[PDB]
């Protein structure tokens, strides 16, 4: 068959670039930005400004946390549609929304699977979240779902449910208590000053690899930047030695 | 404040060492009816900056100083200055904290070093640890309590609480 | 940003902007530099919050009690004038635009309140405050009114409020003392408790602004109205027989108006600091260039000792430095503008009734201890 | 000293290991005997009706049932017992309710109670075993009253209260007041043989003790403002309201709305409200729909006796009046956690607060919404009414008896006597 060519004209394709014109892209985006102007001196004080101010302002702008970053700004978008025309990679029938339980396993795997992607260190496990009601007066997950959930409770008698198996699933919840619209304002929806639409892609496929370079940003925590180059010359300069400015996966060690 | 403020840049520009910031808790009477306690509880007084990321967060606080900005009247934002801004939202009753613990006792409470900072508990010490700061000294006052910060690592000198107790009532 | 090759002037609404105009206009016939002038709405609101973002006009004339304030955000450039130009203006008036040792904003003219009477109406003007109701009770037989005067600013009822007392900032030791603030003493309760005893009993309305008791007095409405030299003026027009004088006494005690130096300020963000320098002291501050202006709107007792001979030959310049004997020369710091909002908030709830005098005092005094604490 | 039968607890699993049990070497067991549970929390508080059923559900986390469930009300020395997880059942309760306990994991014990009175107006607490030890949940119970909520009538008509109560008040001074601008309310007409001046031959009171309800007609004048019907004394706050007024207001005799003050429910079914009604108000508008949480916003229109539908309850609901009874059913299709507000029943225009506020919520998985008991007899027919949602509505769903060995339906598709109504949707 034609697909063991495919991914032959596939890794033929990826050896050439490797890993130099990734980063230059990303360290051209780096560069445009921040050449706009410098104050250099000016300085936030607590003063002439109130928290209480502060904190009703914020509370009034929407969104308060950027969902995703800006395709005007930067051209993330792009790389996504570079070589992304339909290609229904849910091939079951699209709305994947209000579709209910008759959701087997299997039907994302099909395609992901074949893809021979990054290895799975991926946990590949989705954060399903049902809000019942806008008061809290509900059964505390989807009925189809929690009826699975009483049935295994009532095999391991539901005692404790603080010592769980896997914690991932408990932390998860407590990470994110929201859908992909923030707080439902009236505003929120209509807004027409972002002038390149994300041609309506999935909230999952975004949100799982979104917590993946979440994982990648907790990884980043460093406690210095350069830890090679710090001994032999530490100064304070606005210039930098390396436009990307941060490090990834390790080559070879 | 525009006092207060100047008398906290002048205790740092006459300090012998780097300190990265400066920060006034200031005393305050809150009438809670349950107890019946008035109680006394330190919060955002006054501060100065002096000093020396991911895109996300680089985005939100750029989004915050430009927001503040546009209420007073684009350069990134280190984690001393975002230190030092968040600072201003938190209040501590006496006892309570650092900065309660150092009012409550009338002392001097040096965080000198990471592992200081972390070996502390108290978790003001381990953020500010986690955004770059190396130490962390609070000095009580007649009206509140003076909070150095540093990303050097500073030893215990008396001058600075001479300057301290000299500068302030 | 600044268009560089002319000159953009702010001036206060009831000033001489067309004077100030055809001052322009010799200039551009000069020069070939074209001076345009504005006078918008609430320009010293306006003025810091344009000139911090490097926008504004080049020069603005204003009170020289703000420009300190303009002085510690960097909005004014240090004037240069030389000795011969400084020989040239009171000494005063250069004591009085100083801040921080440093010469800012070229004194135009000193400006004080008076009292300002119907000849016809009212040929002998009461000395007191104290027998202005009774007098009221006279006029409103006759369909008119003793008093009107513009209630929504507090620089006009200032000389009631500081007859008995009252201050704006402690002075002692060379220094003002911010924290000692003298809005809530004895003699303020005395003054604004005797302005609210006025309105209470209908002798004046606290809605009267200042283009209704201008309109009043224009009409011969009302017999007297507390005013500068801008209200001449049109007053001026009216051909009412009018006069000019001293302020009336409050409890044996003289009415202290704060006396304004109007004084011409240069914008640190402007590109013109040189055409500007040269337009104020050189066409300007010159017998031809201050008698221009004058003739618009009479602008008071200016700083140019040379016209002097001219200022002996207006009486009504007599009487308004006979009331700014009887006043003090403002402050110039900062905090003032703050001040006045504070006294503007405390007059207008003492005046409507929403608040008494303690609680509007009290109210102001807190605000202004707030803000230093 | 000892007991001749173990106790009834030992079912739950348990896990004999070695040292440690942070370890998990451990062998579960399951010892098959008998059930358990206890009694901790409940709803703080219960207001109810009288002819309507009150259920009350403890929660029970489990050493209990060797340990009877027992249900009493707390005055006096030592309080008398109303009812047991034995078969011991109060004289003065027998028939009017049931306990039944339910066992580890959907663990409640449900009193079901009929016919409430002001012999129970009071604490009541739910208990295991060992009454005189502190092992107690306690709950205010709240009863009595239901009423002409808002009365008109026509300025040259007769109008009537019907004001019910229990045995207390069975033998009584049962009061009629108009409420004025204090908190004394000063009493109209009073059953101890006293009438105001201002009301002599147009009114007259009439107790009725067997249907537990006081009549009261007023031929001539009841004024409009706030009126206040009940007990001996009324400061004690023992009353109702009936708010009359005939200011440009011209509605016949009493209207009601004595509904069901509770529903609960979860998505399996579909809820049938039934309001009752009177003369006038059967030619005027009837409608439900839910109030808004926000005070400044308007309360909205629903389903109506003139043919307006919400755009997503078009075809979800039905909307059915019945004149010569008086009542009025509304039928709601697919009940969904969008719907769980409080709902309003008004039979005027909305903003003339003419109306009884139910709430309808509940978390459970069982549904049915059903009379729930029925009564019938040898050689005769009976009905019910038993219900389907959206969900469910394409697989047929006829009615079938509670307790059976195997499934089986009592009533067939094939109609020859009745017919089954299912509204599709």
């Amino acid at each position: 068959m034609s697909s063991s060519m495919e991914c032959s004209e596939f890794v033929g394709s990826r050896r050439f670039t490797g890993k130099k014109p990734s980063f230059s892209q990303t360290c051209s985006r780096l560069s445009q930005y921040l050449k706009e102007n410098g104050s250099f001196g000016d300085l936030s004080l607590g003063m002439a400004c109130k928290p209480d101010v502060n904190g009703t302002l914020g509370n009034s702008r929407q969104p308060t946390t950027t969902m995703s970053l800006f395709p005007c700004e930067a051209s993330n978008m792009d790389s996504m549609v570079q070589d992304v025309k339909p290609t229904n990679l849910f091939p079951r029938q699209p709305s994947f929304s209000s579709s209910s339980s008759s959701l087997p396993k299997e039907d994302v795997l099909k395609m992901t699977q074949t893809t021979r992607s990054v290895k799975p260190e991926s946990q590949t496990a989705p954060l399903t979240i049902f809000y019942a009601g806008q008061v809290i007066v509900f059964n505390d997950f989807s009925a189809e779902k929690a009826k699975e959930v009483i049935n295994l409770a009532s095999k391991g008698t539901a005692n404790s449910l603080a010592k769980n198996q896997t914690d991932i699933r408990s932390n998860i919840a407590t990470i994110a208590n929201q859908v992909p619209h923030p707080r439902k304002t009236t505003t929120q929806e209509p807004i027409q000053s972002s002038p390149t639409p994300l041609t309506e892609l999935p909230i999952a496929r975004r949100a799982s690899l979104h917590r993946f370079l979440e994982k990648r940003k907790d990884r980043v925590t460093s406690k210095a930047p350069y830890q090679l180059c710090d001994p032999a010359k530490a100064s304070s300069n606005p210039q930098t030695t390396g436009n990307m400015s941060w490090l990834g996966l390790a080559a070879e060690i | 404040e525009d006092t207060l403020q100047q008398r906290l840049q002048a205790l740092i520009e006459s300090a012998g060492e780097n300190w990265t910031y400066a920060i006034f808790w200031q005393i305050s009477h809150d009438f809670d009816s349950s107890t019946g306690d008035n109680t006394v509880i330190l919060g955002w007084g006054d501060g100065y900056y002096k000093g020396e990321t991911n895109t996300a967060e680089q985005e939100h606080r750029k989004r915050v100083i430009r927001e503040l900005n546009s209420l007073i009247s684009d350069e990134e934002v280190t984690d001393t200055e975002w230190f030092f801004l968040v600072s201003m939202t938190q209040s501590f009753v006496n006892g309570v904290g650092l900065p309660g613990e150092s009012f409550l006792n009338s002392r001097v409470i040096w965080l000198s070093g990471s592992g200081a900072l972390t070996g502390s508990g108290c978790e003001r010490a381990g953020q500010g640890q986690i955004y770059g700061l190396k130490t962390m000294v609070c000095i009580a006052t007649q009206n509140g309590v003076v909070e150095l910060g540093s990303s050097e690592v500073i030893s215990q000198s008396s001058d600075l609480m001479h300057k301290v107790n000299n500068l302030f009532n | 940003k600044i268009e560089e090759g002319k000159l953009v002037i702010w001036i206060n609404g009831d000033k001489g902007y067309n004077g100030l105009a055809e001052v322009g206009k010799k200039f551009e016939k000069d020069t070939g530099i074209k001076v345009t002038v504005e006078h918008p709405d609430k320009l010293e609101e306006k003025f810091p919050q344009v000139a911090a973002t490097g926008d504004g006009p080049d020069i603005i004339f204003w009170a020289h009690d703000r420009f300190g304030g303009y002085a510690q955000s960097g909005l004014l450039a240090e004037i240069t004038p030389d000795k011969a130009f400084q020989d040239k203006l009171y000494p005063f008036t250069w004591d009085a635009v100083r801040y921080n040792g440093k010469l800012i904003a070229y004194p135009i003219a000193v400006e004080a309140l008076s009292l300002i009477y119907n000849k016809d109406l009212l040929p002998n003007p009461p000395k007191t405050w104290e027998e202005i109701p009774a007098l009221d009770k006279e006029l409103k037989a006759k369909g008119k009114s003793a008093l009107m005067f513009n209630l929504q600013e507090p620089y006009f009822t200032w000389p009631l409020i500081a007859a008995d007392g009252g201050y704006a900032f402690k002075y002692e030791n060379g220094k003002y003392d911010i924290k000692d603030v003298g809005v809530d003493n004895a003699g303020a309760k005395a003054g604004l408790t005797f302005l609210v005893d006025l309105i209470k009993n209908k002798h004046m309305n606290a809605d009267t602004d200042y283009s209704i008791a201008e309109a009043a007095f224009n009409k011969g409405e009302t017999a007297m109205t507390i005013n500068g030299p801008w209200a001449w003026s049109n007053i001026d027009t009216s051909k009412v027989n009018y006069g000019v004088t001293v302020l009336p006494t409050f409890k044996g005690q003289p009415s202290k108006p704060f006396v304004g130096v109007l004084s011409a300020g240069i914008n640190a963000a402007s590109p013109n600091k040189e055409l500007a320098k040269e337009f104020l002291e050189n066409y300007l501050l010159t017998d031809e260039g201050l008698e221009a202006v004058n003739k618009d709107k009479p602008l008071g007792a200016v700083a140019l000792k040379s016209y002097e001979e001219e200022l002996a030959k207006d009486p009504r310049i007599a009487a308004t430095m006979e009331n700014a004997q009887k006043g003090e020369i403002m402050p110039n710091i900062p905090q003032m503008s703050a001040f006045w909002y504070a006294v503007r908030t405390a007059v207008i709830n003492a005046a409507s009734g929403r608040q008494t005098v303690d609680e509007a005092l009290k109210d102001a005094q807190t605000n202004n201890a707030a803000a230093e604490f | 000293m000892d007991d001749d039968n173990g106790l009834e607890l030992s079912l739950g699993l348990s896990c004999g290991g070695s040292t440690g049990k942070a370890k998990g070497n451990n062998n579960n067991n399951a010892g098959s005997s008998s059930e358990n549970y206890r009694a901790e929390g409940g709803d703080r508080s219960a207001k109810v009706i009288d002819d309507f059923k009150n259920f009350l559900h403890p929660t029970s986390q489990r050493p209990a049932e060797p340990s009877s469930g027992s249900q009493r009300s707390d005055s006096g020395q030592q309080p008398p017992q109303n009812f047991f997880n034995d078969l011991s059942k109060a004289p003065t309760t027998e028939a009017e309710a049931s306990t039944k306990p339910l066992w580890v994991e959907d663990e409640s014990r449900k009193e079901a109670g009929n016919k409430r009175k002001f012999g129970f107006p009071g604490m009541n607490d739910d208990k295991k075993k060992e009454k005189d030890s502190s092992h107690v949940d306690m709950h205010e119970k709240k009863t009595k009253a239901s009423h002409v909520s808002t009365a008109t009538d026509e300025g040259s008509t007769a109008e009537n209260e019907d004001v019910a109560e229990s045995e207390v008040g069975g033998g009584s001074s049962s009061n009629h007041a108009k409420e004025v601008v204090r908190p004394p309310t000063d009493t109209n007409i009073v059953d101890n043989l006293t009438g105001q001046r201002r009301s002599n031959h147009g009114g007259s009171g009439t107790e009725e003790f067997t249907m537990r309800n006081m009549s009261y007609t007023v031929p001539f004048t009841v004024h409009p403002q706030n009126v206040v019907t009940s007990m001996p004394y009324s400061l004690p706050t023992k009353e109702s309201g009936q708010h009359a007024a005939a200011t440009s207001l011209l509605q016949p005799n009493a209207n009601a709305g004595n509904l069901p003050i509770m529903f609960g429910y979860s998505p399996v079914q579909l809820p049938m409200l039934d309001k009752d009604g009177s003369g006038g108000i059967v030619a005027l508008s009837q409608s439900p729909f839910a109030g808004r949480v926000p005070s400044n916003s308007a309360t909205a229109k629903g389903e109506g006796k003139q043919p307006v539908a919400e755009e997503g309850s078009s075809e979800d609901a039905s909307e059915r009046p019945t004149g010569d009874n008086s009542n009025l059913n509304t039928a709601f299709s697919f009940d969904f956690s969008a719907i769980k507000p409080g709902m309003a029943a008004d039979v005027k225009f909305g903003g003339s607060g003419a109306r009884p506020n139910l709430p309808w919520v509940s978390t459970t998985g069982s549904g049915p919404h059903g009379r729930t008991i029925s009564g019938v007899t040898y050689r005769y027919n009976a009905n019910q009414i038993k219900i389907v949602c959206a969900c469910h509505g394409s697989h047929m769903s006829p009615e079938e008896f509670v307790r059976h060995a195997s499934e089986e339906y009592v009533s067939p598709e094939s109609s020859m006597g009745m017919t089954a109504a299912s509204a599709h949707t």
